[PDB]
C-alpha cells in the first residue's frame, strides 16, 4: 500500500528529472550555438543608430512588436514584456507580438488592440528574411502608423537579461526629423549624416529606411533568442533543484 | 517581365531573393552553414474558434510567391 | 524607470567594418581600400573626408590591405556608410567569401532558372526570376578572370 | 527451485503452528538459514574430489518490483548475483525481459567461454554508451547498440554457434546498413538458410552455418583467430551484401494492402525462431 | 469573509504545488493576483503576542473582532494590492499594517537616496 | 449509525480486555463480522413479506483521506457504495462536499424516480465531459459548471424545487446566466416568480408557488406531453426577465457599497435553495 | 494483433509522462500518430455490457472473436486514423464504431449550420 | 595540504559543469591553472598496488607519509606546472613522477623526430 505508492511517487520524480535534464542539455547545445554571436554583434548596427536613435519619449496608430518566447519555462522574460505593454498602453494602440506565448497572452489580456502574431519554429537561425517578415507584417493589416516600437530582451550577461527597445518612427515623421538634423545646429550627432543621405536620390533614402528597420528588428529577435536560451537555462536548472529537493 | 520594382515587391523582398540566390550558389562542401541564414521557417496567425489557428497569408514568406 | 533603448549596450589610411546579418566579418581593420559596386557603377572606397551612403547591387568586394594581400567577397545587397574620419561600415545582408561559391553549380543554376522564365506564372512572378539570373551572372563573372 | 518464496511461506506455516517466535514479516529467526544451507550445498568441487558441480537457479517472486522484502533480500545476499526480470520490459516487447542494469553475475568473466569472452567484453562498452546517450544524431555505438537490443529478443533458446555469430556480426558492424525492424529476418536467413550458397557468390572452403559441428571448433579457437577470422568475414560479407541488395530492396517497394500485412506476419514469426 | 480566507488558502495550497514543479512565471494572470493576496493572507494571519515580547522583541497587539473582519475583507476585495507583503507580517489590525508600510516607504526612500548621491 | 468507527473502537476494547487475540490495527478477528451482520439486517423485503424496508446510512470517519484503514475498507466492502466527503472540497466552497468521482451507488438507476431518472441520465454524460475538459468553452463546459454551482446547499431541497432547477440547466436555460448568479437565479425561481411579477404570465396550471405539482411531476415526468410545453413557458419567462431586468444591474454596479451589497445578497442565496 | 495492442499501450504510458512535462506539441511526427491510435485503443477497449443497461443507459454488445481481432488489427495499421476518437468510446465492433461516427458527423453538421 | 586538495577538488567539480556548458576557452586565466593542477591531483591520487602487480602489470609503490605530504604540497604551490599530466597517473611519490616524466620526454622526443622526416 504505502510502500508501493511512495515508491511510485519517487519513480515519478525520477522520470521528471530525466525529461527535464533532456531540456537542460538540449538548451546548452543551443546556448553554445547562440553564444557564437557575443564575440561579433553590435558593430553591424553602427549606422542603424544614426537613423533611429531617439533621445526620449499619440495621434495616429502606435504599433508595438513585443518579441516573446515559443514554449514556456523561460521565467521572468515573457512576464517582463507584458509589464512594458501594461505600463505604456495609450488610446491609440495596436499589438502584433512575436511568439506563441505572446499570441496566447495578449489575445486574452488585450482583445481590442491585438491584431495577430508571428511564429518562428526555431529550426534555422534568426536571419534577415525573418526580420523583413516582421517589418512587412508590422505594416500590412496594421498599415501606416506614427511609429513601430519593438520590445525585446537584451542579453548583457548569463544571469542578467535586460529589457530593451527599438523605436522606428514612420517615414513621414522620420524625414521631418532628418530635415531638421540636416539644416540646423540642433542634433549635431547627425549633421553631415543627414546631408550625405539627403544628397542621394529618393528611392535610396526610402530603401535606407526599410533596410535599417529590418536590421534593427534582426538584432532584436536574435538578441531575444540569446536571452531566451540563457533564462531557460537558469529556470530549468532551478526546476532540477526543485525536483531533486522533492 | 523586367522591372521587379514596378510589379510591387519592396526593396526588402528583393534582398531576400538576392540572398537566397547567393546561398544557392554556395559550394557543396559548406552550403549547410549558409542556408540556415535564409531558408523560410515562420508564419503569421491568430487563434479563432477553439484551438484552431487561421494563418493570415499576406506577406509571401517563400521566394517564388514574391 | 523607463526602458533603456537597444543601442545603449553597443558601445563605441582607412579602417573598415564589413558585416553580414548581425555579426562582423572584419572589425575596424586597417586597410588601403575596398571596392563595392551598386547604383552608380563601381565607386572604389578610399581614405577621404567625403561622407557618402552607397547602395549595393549583387556584386563582389575586394579588400586590399596596405601590405599587398587581397581578400575578395561577394555581396547580396545592403549599404556602405563612409565617414568624415578614415572609416566606413559596409553593412550587408549576406557577404560570402569569394571561394565558398562554386563555378559549376552557379552555371547549372543559370540554365535552370532560364527555363522557369518561359513558363512563368505571370509578369509579376517573371520579374523575380530575372533578379535570380541577375545575381547568377554576376556570381559567375566575379569568379572568371577577376 | 521454482520457487523459494513459496518454500518460505510453507516453512513459516510450520514454525508459527509450532509456536516458534516470529520476527520480520512473521517469519521465524532461521528463515535466512533455511535458504543459506540449501544454496551453499550447490558448489563447484575441486580437482581432488572429481571436479563435479551443482549449479543453482533459485526463483524468487517479488511483489510490484519490491526487492526490499525480507525473503527476497535474504536470497540476494546468499546467491552470486541475479537475473532481474522487469515487468515493463515484458509488456514493452523485450522477451526475455532481462533488466541488464539491475542484473549482475559476481563471477561472470571467469565463467564464460574463451570465444564468448571476446565478443561480450566489447558489448559492455557499447551498451553502456548506448544507454547513457539514449537518455540524454546517431553515433556508431547508437546504431550497433540498438541492433543488440533487437537480437536479445527470443522465445526458445539459441545454440552457441548461432548466437555468437549473430552477435559477432553486430559487433564488427555488419548490421549497420540493415534497419532495426529487419534484424530478426537477417538473423533467420543467416542460421537456417544461406545466401552465398543460394546459387552464386559462395566459395568458402569450410565455414558455413548449416554445418552445426563447427560450434566446438569456435569454442576452442574463438572467432578472432587466424584459423577462422578470414573465413568468417567472407560468410558475413556475402550475407550482408545479398540481404541488402536482394532482400531489403522489398521494403522501399512494399506499400500495398496484402503485402504490408504479409511482411508483418513474416517478421513476427522471425522473433520466435532465433 | 472567514470562508473566503479558507477558500483562498485552499486554492493557494494547490497553486503552491504547481510553482514547485513548473515555476512562479508559469502561472496564469488571474492566478498570480490570487498568490499575491494569499501570500499576504498567510503573513497577516501572524500576530505578535503580548506575553511574547521577549521572543518577538515587539509590543503585543489585541486585535478587535470588528478590526479583524474589516481588514481581511478589504484584502480579499483587493483594496490593499499596492501595499507591500512584509507590511502584513507580524502586526495587529489595518492601522498597524499601514503604519509599517509608511515606515517601509520612508526607509526605502532613504536607502535609495544614498545610492543616488554619487554621480559620474 | 453515527458512527461505526467508534463502535469498532468500543468492540476492540471489549475484545482486548477479555484476551481475544488481536490482528490488524489491534482489532479482533471478527470486527468485519461485527459490521456485516449489522448492515445485512438492513434490506428491502419481498411482496410476500409486506414489501417493507430498512435503509442504512452508516458513517465511518477516515483519518486524512485514508481509505486503506482496516475499519474503513471493511465497511466499504459491505455497503452498496458510498458518499465520499472530501476535505478540500469543503474548504474550497462546495457544501455538501460530495466527491462525485470517488462516490458511487451500486443500485442507482433502479432506485431513482421516473422523473429524476430522465434528467440525471444526461447529467452523468455532461459532468464526465466537463471533468475531462477541465483537466486538459463548449456547451458541456458551460452547462457543466452551472450544475456545480447548483449542487451547493445548506438545508435539503424539496423534490419539485430541485428537479426543475436541474431541468433548466439540462436544456440550457442558464447558459446566458453567469456562474456567480446561479443561486440568485434559483432563489427567484423557487420563492418568487417573474412571470406573475411583471406581466407576461398566462400559464394555466404550472407554477412554482403551487407545491402540490410535486407529485404530478413524479408520476408523469417533465419530458411528457402534459407538462413539457407548460414548463418550458415558465422557464422562458424566468430567463428572459432575469437576463433583462435582474442581470442588467451587474454590468452597472461597479462601486463601493454596491459591490459589497451584491456579495452579501449572493452569499445568502447559497443557503436557501 | 494482441501483442501490438500491449506494445502500443506500453509506449503510450511512456509518452504520457513526456506530454505532462514538455507538452503535446513537443512530441515527434510519428509519435503524435502513435498517441492518436493509442488514445483510440484505450477508448475502443471499453464496452457497454448487456447486464449493465441500467448503469450505462445503452444496449449491450456481444463482440465476436473475428470482429475483435479484425477491428483492432485495422486500428494498428492506421485504416481508422480519420475516424474520430469518441466514436470508439463505449461501443462493440467496427460496425457500431462507424455507426456512431456517422451520427457524430451528422450532429456536428447540424450544430455547425445553426 | 590535505584541506587544499579537498578545496581544489571541490572547485574543480564546479568548474567541470561550466566547461560542459560554456567551454574550456571561456574560463578565466587563474581558473585554467586550477584545472591543470586539479586534473593532476585526480591523477596523482591513483596508485599502483603491490598485491595488484598481476592486474596493473607494474611494480607496487609504498608511498611514505612525508613523501605524500611534500609532493602534494608542491603541486598546490605550482612547482610541478611544467610537468605533464600523465606523469602523475599511476605512480608513487615525486621521484617516480619525475622518473616517468623523464621517460615521457625521451619517448616524445623520439616519436617527434620520426615525424620530422617522413
Amino acid at each position: 500500500g504505502k510502500l508501493r505508492l511512495y515508491k511510485e511517487k519517487l519513480e515519478g520524480y525520477n522520470r521528471f528529472y530525466s525529461i527535464v535534464k533532456t531540456i537542460k542539455m538540449v538548451t546548452l547545445a543551443k546556448y553554445r550555438a547562440a553564444q557564437g554571436r557575443i564575440r561579433t554583434r553590435d558593430f553591424s548596427l553602427r549606422y542603424t543608430e544614426l537613423a533611429f536613435s531617439k533621445p526620449q519619449a499619440a495621434k495616429n496608430a502606435l504599433v508595438y512588436i513585443p518579441i516573446t518566447t515559443n514554449r514556456g519555462s523561460c521565467g521572468a522574460l515573457n512576464s517582463n514584456i507584458v509589464r512594458c505593454i501594461d505600463s505604456v498602453v495609450s488610446s491609440k494602440m495596436v499589438l502584433m507580438p512575436v511568439g506563441k506565448r505572446g499570441i496566447d497572452s495578449f489575445s486574452k489580456l488585450y482583445p481590442d488592440e491585438f491584431r495577430y502574431g508571428i511564429i518562428n519554429d526555431m529550426k534555422e537561425s534568426m536571419h534577415f528574411g525573418y526580420a523583413t517578415f516582421v517589418i512587412e507584417n508590422a505594416y500590412e493589416v496594421s498599415k501606416d502608423a506614427d511609429r513601430y516600437q519593438v520590445i525585446f530582451n537584451r542579453f548583457v550577461s548569463a544571469g542578467v537579461q535586460r529589457n530593451a527597445v527599438y523605436n522606428i518612427p514612420s517615414y513621414e515623421k522620420w524625414k521631418e526629423d532628418l530635415a531638421d538634423a540636416a539644416s540646423s545646429d540642433n542634433q549635431k550627432n547627425r549633421y553631415l549624416f543627414a546631408n550625405a543621405l539627403q544628397n542621394e536620390e529618393e528611392q535610396l533614402i526610402r530603401d535606407f529606411f526599410d533596410f535599417h528597420a529590418a536590421l534593427a528588428v534582426l538584432n532584436a529577435v536574435g538578441e531575444n533568442e540569446l536571452s531566451e536560451q540563457a533564462a531557460r537555462l537558469v529556470a530549468v536548472e532551478g526546476q532540477l533543484t526543485n525536483i531533486s529537493s522533492l | 517581365s523586367s522591372s521587379w520594382r514596378d510589379h510591387g515587391i519592396s526593396y526588402l523582398k528583393y534582398l531576400n531573393v538576392c540572398t537566397e540566390t547567393l546561398h544557392s550558389t554556395v559550394k557543396e562542401s559548406r552550403r549547410a552553414k549558409y542556408e540556415r541564414w535564409s531558408k523560410p521557417c515562420y508564419t503569421a496567425q491568430r487563434p479563432d474558434g477553439a484551438g484552431g489557428q487561421e494563418t493570415i497569408d499576406k506577406v509571401p514568406i517563400h521566394t517564388k510567391d514574391y | 524607470h523607463d526602458l533603456p533603448e537597444g543601442f545603449e549596450f553597443m558601445e563605441h589610411t582607412l579602417r573598415l567594418t564589413l558585416t553580414r546579418q548581425d555579426e562582423f566579418l572584419l572589425r575596424e581593420e586597417p586597410v588601403k581600400c575596398v571596392t563595392v559596386t551598386g547604383t552608380n557603377g563601381e565607386y572604389g572606397i578610399y581614405p577621404g573626408h567625403a561622407y557618402k551612403i552607397v547602395q549595393l547591387n549583387p556584386s563582389p568586394l575586394t579588400v586590399e590591405y596596405t601590405d599587398g594581400t587581397t581578400k575578395k567577397y561577394f555581396v547580396s545587397g545592403g549599404f556602405a556608410h563612409i565617414n568624415n574620419e578614415g572609416s566606413c561600415d559596409v553593412n550587408t545582408v549576406e557577404c560570402t567569401l569569394l571561394d565558398d561559391l562554386d563555378l559549376a553549380i552557379a552555371e547549372k543554376e543559370l540554365a535552370a532558372q532560364q527555363a522557369a522564365l518561359g513558363s512563368a506564372k505571370d509578369d509579376k512572378a517573371k520579374s523575380v526570376v530575372e533578379i535570380r539570373i541577375s545575381v547568377i551572372e554576376a556570381v559567375i563573372a566575379a569568379l572568371k578572370h577577376h | 527451485y521454482d520457487d523459494l518464496s513459496k518454500q518460505a511461506v510453507a516453512y513459516r506455516q510450520i514454525s508459527l503452528l509450532l509456536r516458534r517466535p516470529p520476527g520480520r514479516e512473521a517469519y521465524p529467526g532461521d528463515v535466512f538459514y533455511l535458504h543459506s544451507r540449501l544454496l551453499e550445498r550447490a558448489a563447484m568441487l575441486s580437482p581432488g574430489k572429481g571436479g563435479g558441480s551443482v549449479t543453482a537457479l533459485p526463483i524468487v517472486e517479488t511483489l510490484s518490483n519490491d526487492v526490499t522484502a525480507y525473503i527476497v533480500t535474504n536470497v540476494i545476499s546468499i546467491t552470486d548475483g541475479q537475473i532481474y526480470l522487469d515487468t515493463k520490459l515484458f509488456t514493452g516487447g523485450q522477451r526475455p525481459a532481462v533488466n541488464i542494469g539491475l542484473s549482475v553475475s559476481r563471477v561472470g568473466s571467469s565463467a564464460q567461454n574463451a570465444a564468448m569472452k571476446g565478443v561480450a567484453g566489447k558489448l559492455k562498452g557499447i551498451l553502456a554508451e548506448y544507454r547513457k546517450l539514449a537518455a540524454d544524431v546517431q553515433t556508431i555505438p547508437m546504431i550497433r547498440g540498438a541492433r543488440f537490443v533487437a537480437l536479445f529478443n527470443q522465445k526458445q533458446p539459441s545454440y552457441f554457434m548461432n548466437a555468437i555469430v549473430s552477435l559477432y556480426a553486430c559487433l564488427n558492424g555488419y548490421l549497420d546498413d540493415v534497419k532495426v525492424q529487419y534484424v530478426k529476418f537477417y538473423e533467420y536467413l543467416l542460421v537456417h538458410r544461406d545466401l552465398g550458397i543460394m546459387y552464386g557468390t559462395a566459395k568458402n572452403k569450410f565455414f558455413y552455418m548449416y554445418v552445426q559441428e563447427l560450434n566446438y571448433l569456435i569454442r576452442f579457437f574463438t572467432l578472432n583467430s587466424p584459423i577462422l577470422h578470414g573465413e568468417l568475414e567472407e560468410m558475413l560479407k556475402q550475407h550482408t551484401h545479398l540481404f541488402l541488395q536482394h532482400y531489403q530492396s522489398k521494403m522501399n517497394a512494399i506499400k500495398s494492402e496484402k503485402d504490408v500485412k504479409a511482411l508483418k506476419n513474416l517478421l513476427y514469426s522471425c522473433k520466435r525462431a532465433v | 469573509v472567514a470562508q473566503d480566507v479558507v477558500q483562498m488558502l485552499t486554492k493557494y495550497r494547490e497553486l503552491q504545488d504547481i510553482i514547485a514543479v513548473l515555476g512562479i512565471d508559469e502561472l496564469s494572470e488571474e492566478d498570480k493576483l490570487i498568490v499575491d493576496r494569499a501570500r499576504k493572507l498567510v503573513k497577516f494571519l501572524s500576530q505578535p503576542f503580548q506575553v511574547a515580547e521577549v521572543f518577538t522583541g515587539m509590543t503585543g497587539h489585541y486585535v478587535q473582532l470588528d478590526d479583524t473582519i474589516d481588514s481581511f475583507s478589504g484584502l480579499l476585495m483587493g483594496t490593499y494590492d499596492q501595499v507591500p507583503e512584509m507590511a502584513f507580517y507580524m502586526v495587529g489590525g489595518i492601522n498597524s499594517v499601514l503604519e509599517k508600510a509608511k515606515k517601509m516607504a520612508e526607509e526605502a526612500a532613504e536607502l535609495e537616496k544614498m545610492r543616488r548621491a554619487r554621480v559620474a
